DNA sequence: CCGTTTTCGTTGTTTTTTTCTGTCTCGTGCCTGGTGTCTTGGGTGTAATCC
């Protein structure tokens, strides 16, 4: 048991791995979509 | 205001369901009180006997029920804990209520 | 042999719990959890029966059995 | 005296198991509470089955259907086989 | 609500033979420890000539009847159905003749 | 044509079996009680297209779940279904054999209508089925349900209302309640579109936790975990009052903190691995 | 008195008991005391099936009702 | 081998589980192989307890096991867990 | 430990005050006392979860602890 | 110097934070006051053993291992403060 | 039981800032109302046994 425990937990930092590569992506891709440009043309929404 | 009777825990009432609505009865004096949407009042010189169930046959039941009797119909008291049984009997036996033990 | 549990028997245990209405997957729900129960239980009597190095299952065996898992009988010799 | 504890076992146990992995204090002490406990447990059962079955004496085979009647499947298959293997290699040598 | 035990005839009620079983027969019917099916199978509400018995020993009727060994009570002369065939073989195993007392046997 | 066909949403408080018509540019609904309880449904209107057999179910199903919601009677809805309905000791052991022929029966008929719809719309819509040895139990509004995957979308289509999550428009999940041996967690849905409300999906049983972090890990959706339940309606509104100072700050990478950022420990006792006395 | 006929309940115990052991026999006291249990237990779990249904403002007991009651009780993990 | 560990390849004490076996009022009496057969069956254990301590404890990138990680390796085994479900651990 | 040290050890000597008058503690009592009692709330907490999500609710009320007493076989 | 209603040292974050690490989202007003409730009969009830093992010992100090028996005897079996 | 060592429990004081709270608006979920259709009762009606 003792190699599989340690193969499954191999293939668990690769999840980790794909999880943080997952979290930069979206910060990456978070950044790219909004622009400072975007924030100063904000839009003040009144009721109707 | 609430009678002379006191739960196995000093309480002045005991924890119980009507049908799906969980509640609270009041033993006063001169009546039961059940103090929750639906309010249920039941007058001693309404009622005609009072059945206590403690698990109808095998296996015992935590928790018994208390069915009322009176001339209109019968209201159904569930999940009452076993130890407040004693003091209900012998408090709707003071009060002149007949209670059946099945 | 799991299908001798008829849904009447079920149906009876469940009124004397005082149960006013039955849904119809409650007889393999209960199927299932009184095969689990049995298991255990016919497990740890087996247990017992080699053990003492015989091949009748006592009622002894069944009563320690269920002292084991704290589930106490009285009058079966306990 | 020295009061007695099962830590240096453990750690011998630990080294051979994890070379490079250590035990906090607390740890050791959740550890001995552990096989105190579980030494309890079997020699109780052993006695038990001993009673019943009118014994004086605790055999191999009363803590071996102990552990049978304590440990679930898995476990109960290699812990015997284990004290077996151990117990068999003891009375070879 | 009464019904007939086919082996030994009595008369008792059917709620009575499912929660107590047959006084006589259940040395070798086991009628409390058997389901509606058996008690069906072995007490009988269809049946006819009620019969009351004092003194089985010397109660001619109760020789007559093959009644004179069993608890006095309500009895019946004639009884609608038959045991099955495996309550036969279970009892021919033990020994005991089943005799019908459904009249088309005599 | 898909004959006694129950809708849902009802057009109108009366359930009526009805027929299905595949048509040129989508499919219609028409009850043979009143010709005016239609309901059309473009192909381009169509977001996702599901089927789902009986395979423990009293029920067969088609879903269409919709790009623009529709005025079906009185209510909007994404979502419409089209159902029909199985139900109505060797001799039950038989019975439930006979019950199995008309599960079989009504999946096969079901089933090729769902990929005869798929053939109807030129390729614009994929034919889904539930992957149910993938399922999770949890509850995302009232009761108890059994959560499917599928290629596309995590469902939930026997009991209304509907769930229908696009595993595309997910930007996190979220797991509240993880902690020291906990009975049960949460899982919450953020998607990629801001002013779209947050999905929770409540009491997910804890021995489920890995497996939904894995299947998270294998549809490409960064998850964090937390002990406590965040409040979203907080911080959406300050996410959408302003997008782009929330990355310049972090965004969720920070918040996730995967490193355990733990050194303190409890200290050790004397590392002595000899025999005393 | 018992609510299951014995000899469906004699015929599960054998059956079970055959996965453990073959040519196992069973004295007719060890099938009474094993059917007493049993209904107790279910006796019981039917009491607090009863009590969660009646809990989430319902008469009608369901199998999320058992599970919860069997979660609670410690009995599922 | 003088220790009667070495002559079953323990590493748990022989003698002094025969002694808490017999200062014990267990049973009149005490067989040979049990204390070994007990023995073995401690050891063993302790092992699968200590690996799954020491896998907890690596994935938190850390080198000294504490009562979180023996927390973690309990409930997250099905074996362990259900074996240990009346057992609270402190700081875990 | 989220309840702090020293409300719980006067609460704990109030109720010791009932069953001997002027009764010393030990090093590891209070603590263990308190590491049982917040395990046992914890585990508490999650049945009351459990009935809760089990109502269809979010809010544990306290007919939950008394259903969820009352299955544990608690008096 | 007697102690006199220290109940309410288990302010309300104490609880709040309890049912926090238990994963409750939303807490009525009322449990607070129930939990106090139920963790009174709780410990009324260890201590209570906890004081019967300290005084059949003959002693005046309460240990840990009369807390350990104690809680042993309810089936609530603590690892850490010895065993 | 009696003498030893020295840990950590009890005692008190100062400072920080997270938690408790007063106050407001909105909403979501608790509670009242309208409705489904099933299991079952009370009754008519046709038809009958019994003496
Ligand atoms: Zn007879």
């Amino acid at each position: 048991r003792n190699e599989t425990t340690n193969t499954e937990e191999e293939k668990e930092r690769l999840r980790k791995e794909i999880q943080k590569q997952l979290h930069e992506k979206i910060q990456k891709e978070g950044l790219a979509r909004f622009n400072k440009s975007d924030a100063q043309d904000g839009n003040e929404n009144h009721a109707v | 205001t609430p009678g002379s009777f006191q739960s196995q825990h000093m309480q002045p009432g005991v924890n119980c369901s009507l049908k799906a609505s969980e509640g609270q009865i009041y033993l006063l004096d001169k009546c039961l009180f059940f103090a929750t949407k639906p309010c249920v009042y039941l007058p001693y010189s309404g009622i005609i006997s009072v059945v206590t169930s403690r698990g109808t046959g095998q296996s015992t039941s935590r928790t018994f029920d208390i069915e009322v009797q009176f001339s209109g119909g019968s209201h159904t008291f569930a999940n009452i804990n076993k130890d407040e049984q004693k003091p209900i009997e012998d408090f709707l036996k003071g009060q002149g209520v007949r209670v059946k033990n099945e | 042999n799991i299908q001798g549990i008829t849904k009447p028997a079920i149906r009876r245990l469940a009124r004397r719990g005082g149960v006013k209405r039955i849904s119809g997957l409650i007889y393999e729900e209960t199927r299932g959890v009184l095969k689990v129960f049995l298991e255990n239980v016919i497990r740890d009597a087996v247990t017992y029966t080699e053990h003492a190095k015989r091949k009748t299952v006592t009622a002894m065996d069944v009563v320690y059995a269920l002292k084991r898992q704290g589930r106490t009988l009285y009058g079966f010799g306990g | 005296s020295r009061k007695e504890s099962y830590s240096i076992y453990v750690y011998k146990v630990l080294k051979q198991v994890h070379p490079d992995t250590g035990i906090s204090s607390k740890a050791m002490g959740i550890m001995n509470s552990f096989v105190n406990d579980i030494f309890e447990r079997i020699a109780g059962e052993a006695s038990r089955l001993a009673h019943y079955n009118k014994r004086s004496t605790i055999t191999s085979r009363e803590i071996q259907t102990a552990v049978r009647l304590l440990l679930p499947g898995e476990l109960a298959k290699h812990a015997v086989s284990e004290g077996t293997k151990a117990v068999t290699k003891y009375t070879s040598a | 609500r009464e019904r007939a035990c086919m082996l030994c005839g009595i008369v008792l009620p059917g709620r009575v033979f499912m929660q107590n079983g047959c006084p006589n027969c259940d040395s070798v019917l086991n009628l409390r420890d058997s389901d509606q099916a058996t008690v069906n199978e072995c007490t009988s509400s269809s049946f006819e000539g009620l019969v009351a018995v004092g003194d089985n020993e010397h109660s001619w009727v109760a020789k007559w009847l093959r009644v004179d060994r069993f608890q006095p009570g309500l009895y019946a002369v004639r009884v609608d159905g038959r045991l099955p065939s495996d309550i036969v073989a279970a009892l021919e195993q033990y020994g005991v003749y089943y005799r019908p007392r459904d009249g088309s046997v005599i | 044509k898909l004959e006694n066909v129950f809708v849902r949403p009802a057009p109108d408080s009366k359930r009526v079996t009805g027929t299905l018509f595949i048509h040129q540019n989508g499919i219609r609904y028409q009850s043979p009680v009143r010709s005016d309880h239609r309901v059309d449904i473009l192909f381009s209107n169509i977001k996702h297209l599901f089927f789902q057999p009986c395979k423990e179910e009293l029920m067969v199903i088609i879903h269409c779940h919709l790009k623009t919601p529709l005025m079906i009677g009185k209510k909007k809805t994404f979502d419409v279904q089209f159902y029909r309905e199985v139900s109505d000791d060797e001799d039950e052991l038989e019975q439930e054999q006979e019950e199995r022929r008309r599960k079989a029966l009504l999946d096969k008929e079901f089933r090729r209508f769902a990929e005869e719809i798929s053939e109807a719309s030129n390729g614009l819509l994929d034919l889904e089925t539930p992957f149910r040895e993938l399922g999770f139990t949890g509850v995302p509004f009232r009761s108890s349900v059994l959560c499917l995957p599928t290629r596309d979308c995590l469902i939930q289509l026997i009991d209304t209302p509907f769930l229908v999550v696009t595993l595309e428009e997910i930007e996190v999940a979220h797991l509240e309640r993880v902690q020291f041996g906990l009975k049960n967690f949460d899982l919450v849905f953020v998607f990629k579109d801001f002013s779209k409300p947050v999905v929770h999906i409540n009491t997910i049983p804890i021995e489920m936790l890995e497996f939904v972090k894995q299947w998270l890990t294998d549809v490409d959706i960064p998850y964090s975990e937390g002990a406590v339940n965040l409040n979203w309606g907080t911080i959406m509104k300050t996410i959408q009052a302003d997008p782009y100072e929330f990355f310049e700050n972090g965004g969720w990478s920070f918040l996730g903190g995967g490193e355990s950022d733990d050194e303190e420990s409890e200290e050790e006792e004397s590392e002595f691995q000899v025999s005393d006395e | 008195e018992l609510l299951i006929r014995k000899l469906p309940f004699q015929r599960l115990v054998r059956e079970i008991a055959q996965d453990f052991k073959t040519d196992l026999r069973f004295q007719s006291a060890a099938i009474g005391a094993l059917q007493e249990a049993s209904e107790a237990y279910l006796v019981g779990l039917f009491e607090d099936t009863n009590l969660c249904a009646i809990h989430a403002k319902r008469v009608t007991i369901m199998p999320k009702d058992i599970q919860l009651a069997r979660r609670i009780r410690g009995e599922r993990a | 081998a003088k220790t009667r560990s070495s002559r079953a390849g323990l590493q748990f004490p022989v003698g002094r589980v025969h002694r808490l076996l017999r200062k014990g009022n267990y049973s009149e009496r005490v067989g040979a192989g049990a204390p070994v057969y007990l023995a073995a069956v401690l050891e063993y254990l302790t092992a699968e307890i200590l690996e799954l301590a020491g896998n907890a404890a690596r994935d938190n990138k850390k080198t000294r096991i504490i009562p979180r990680h023996l927390q973690l390796a309990i409930r997250n085994d099905e074996e362990l867990n259900k074996l240990l479900g009346r057992v609270t651990i402190a700081q875990g």
